[PDB]
RNA sequence: UGACGGAGCCAGCGAGUCUAACCUUGGCCGAGAGGUCUUGGUAAAAACUCCGUCGUAACGAGGAAUUCCUAGUAAGCGCAAGUCAUCAGCUUGCGUUGAUUACGUCCCUGCCCUUCACAC
């Protein structure tokens, strides 16, 4: 039978490492997307 | 046909307020004197109201 | 929903599945009800009535 | 007050409804600008209008973040009030206390019986810039409400997975720096839109050397958060939880407080189109 | 838990994996772990169904 | 019509409401349906206005 | 677990079978359109 | 700081020609389909005020540890709605009655910041 939607993702061992590294990687690169005060 | 909740019916502008007429159950006087022609123009009151309906239809 | 499944069981295995009312009306299979058996929840994309009948699409 | 807050509205849906217009007139002047600059003829349509060439005299002298967010962007510290629905379990409560931990500028206010229009006319006059609500199911979170004040947006979030940190056993105490902000996998406009809402929940200008980072990571329209402490080695970063974890999926956004039912929709979730499970908007 | 992650590194030169109770008189499982087994497992049978479906055939080894 | 035959153009009968559940009323139709949705929505129009 | 399946193989099979559609009309345009363009010029030639 | 009965009386949310059971015993009509009836079982504002009566196997308000909470807040009471995600093993709104204790301190525990006059 047909599903509608996607189902909820699993966050298993995998995923976490998957976000992990990324997490990683942005602070030894040490780029971050983050609010800048403005001058004056 | 719609029914406006009355609290938004209550709090509305003055140029769009809903007229909305309540029925009247104590006897009006002029009610109880009003005369009405019943037997020969009663069969003349139906049947004008017969015309009007057919002629409305047809339109 | 009701008499689509003899028990809660069989809901586990559908739910999540599409199914659509004779009026045209989708929709999906949410959760099995605990009581009666087989009863489950649906949400449609708009009311439907009581003369509609759901079908569920399988093969 | 009210008035003021009424006649400012009005004023900004009547200059959207311009810009909407004056879109046309802007996408012209850009084609004048390249003409002159390239040589090229102008199109036919520009070339016979004589008002928009005299126009364009004074135009030629004419040169982002959300408008809501522009006027304080970066200027002003957010004010954030995390509250609850009627009646919360134990649980929430302790969700709750979270949320205003990981906003450095939250406070936590108890809802028992605070009516809805009440609580967004109290916060409105103590300035508070963000309001956030949450909803749970026997003690799990279920969503998450972000209004933006004073007129919005509102947007709206589903909670899944979600793992407290009392759960975790000896976890200690949270830092409550600027924390640093990952914003990975926002492309689409309304991701944008997103990012633009949740950017602004925290303080402007973390210190270089902060060592608390908050990550909303998209993977399919469910936006991980997660929050870690780093610390710089030798030979590359370690990190370490500190947590919540949950996944939270954006399924409304309404131009308007959340108190105001009838918001025009910005956008929602259309969960039975027949294309519903190809596409991924965020 | 910075602190103690300094302290701990700079002798060696996350808890959130793990669902702990309270003794009522305590690490219980591994949701991570656990779950990462129960998928793949279900993974490797959905792939030898789909291998299945259309075949009429199959080694038979008596050996 | 070009090269249709006249059997490809044959009405389909619609069908009625189960006797089991005679009671309940007329099953609706497409557009039944779409009387109802019209309906609803102009006067939720009205209302919001 | 089967639901993920389903889905991302349906989505795959539309998304090759609109590549498959896409490139047959595509090129039975560019090639067929260039002889009846050439032809059509000789018919003016003439 | 009870149970039973009676009396008095007070809310606010909510308006899609839409709103809602199951299994049986039999009569009659009908070519059938079915129609109508008959029949047993199963399931499914409160607080508050006043008056009258009685009367004080498991468990009798829940250990250690741990969590939360500062005003229309904690707590008690019911009534509605189910609004594309979640929810009925329930969720969210709505009104009613409505407190005690702090509103100081950095002593302990954590987190953080620092090293254009006059007067200092
Ligand atoms: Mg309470
Ligand atoms: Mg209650
Ligand atoms: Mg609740």
């Amino acid at each position: 039978f047909d599903r509608t939607a996607k189902p909820v993702p699993v966050i298993t061992s995998e995923v976490t490492e998957s976000l992990e590294d990324m997490i990683r990687r942005r602070i030894q690169d040490s780029n971050f997307d983050d609010l800048q005060r403005r001058t004056l | 046909g719609l029914k406006v909740p009355k609290a938004v019916q209550k709090e509305l502008p003055f140029k769009s307020q809903i007229h909305q007429m309540k029925p009247q159950k104590k006897k009006t006087y002029m009610a109880k004197r009003a005369v009405v022609l019943g037997g020969d123009e009663k069969k003349a009151r139906s049947f004008i109201q017969k015309v009007l309906t057919i002629s409305k239809a047809k339109d | 929903i009701k008499d689509m499944f003899s028990s809660a069981m069989e809901v586990a295995r559908f739910e999540g599945a599409q199914i659509k009312t004779v009026s045209g009306i989708r929709g999906e299979i949410k959760r099995a009800l605990s009581k009666p058996e087989g009863h489950y929840r649906a949400a449609f994309e708009d009311k439907i009535l009581m003369s509609d009948i759901v079908i569920l699409r399988s093969w | 007050m009210l008035r003021r807050q009424a006649r400012e509205r009005r004023e900004y849906l009547y200059r959207k409804a311009q810009e909407l217009q004056d879109s046309q007139l802007q996408q012209k002047r850009q084609i004048i600008k390249q003409a002159l600059a390239q040589g090229k003829p102008l199109p036919k349509e520009l070339a016979e209008d004589e008002s928009l060439q005299k126009d364009f005299r004074y135009d030629q002298s004419l040169k982002q973040v959300d408008d809501e967010y522009a006027a304080t962007s970066g200027i002003m510290d957010p004010r954030i009030i995390v509250t609850t629905s009627r009646d919360p379990s134990t649980r929430l409560s302790q969700f709750a206390k979270e949320i205003k931990l990981l906003f450095p500028n939250a406070v936590r206010l108890n809802r028992g019986n605070y009516v809805m229009p009440n609580l967004v006319d109290a916060c409105k006059k103590s300035g508070t810039t963000d309001l956030v609500v949450l909803h749970e199911h026997r003690g799990v979170p279920t969503s998450l409400t972000i209004s933006h004040f004073p007129h919005g947006p509102t947007a709206q979030f589903s909670l899944h997975n979600v793992v407290m940190r009392h759960d975790i056993i000896n976890a200690g105490n949270q830092s409550e720096v600027n924390p640093h902000l990952i914003f990975d996998n926002f492309t689409t406009a309304l991701g944008k839109r997103v990012v633009c809402i949740l950017k602004h929940l925290f303080n402007a200008g973390p210190k270089k050397d902060s060592e608390r980072v908050i990550t909303f990571a998209n993977r399919g329209d469910f936006i991980s958060v997660r929050q870690h402490v780093y610390v710089r080695t030798r030979e590359g970063v370690e990190i370490a939880e500190v947590g919540p974890r949950f996944e939270m999926r954006l399924f409304e956004l309404r131009l308007g407080t959340l108190e105001n039912k009838d918001a025009d929709v910005e956008w929602q979730l259309r969960r039975f189109i027949r294309t519903a499970n190809k596409k991924d908007y965020l | 838990q910075l602190k103690n992650l300094k302290a701990a590194l700079k002798a060696r030169g996350n808890p959130f994996e793990i669902k702990a109770a309270r003794n009522k008189r305590i690490a219980v499982g591994k949701p991570g772990i656990s779950k990462q087994i129960g998928e793949e497992q279900r993974k490797r049978a959905f792939e030898a169904r789909k291998m299945m479906k259309n075949k009429r055939g199959g080694v038979i080894d008596k050996r | 019509a070009k090269l249709v035959h006249d059997v490809q153009k044959k009405q389909h009968r619609e069908r009625s409401q189960l006797t089991s559940r005679s009671r309940y009323g007329f099953l609706e139709k497409h557009k039944d349906y779409v009387k109802r949705a019209q309906d609803f929505h102009r006067k939720q129009s009205t209302l919001k206005v | 677990f089967e639901a993920r399946q389903r889905i991302e193989e349906k989505n795959k099979e539309s998304s090759d079978y609109h590549a498959k559609m896409a490139h047959i009309v595509n090129t039975i345009n560019t090639e067929e359109g260039a002889e009846k363009n050439k032809y059509e010029r000789e018919r003016k030639l003439r």
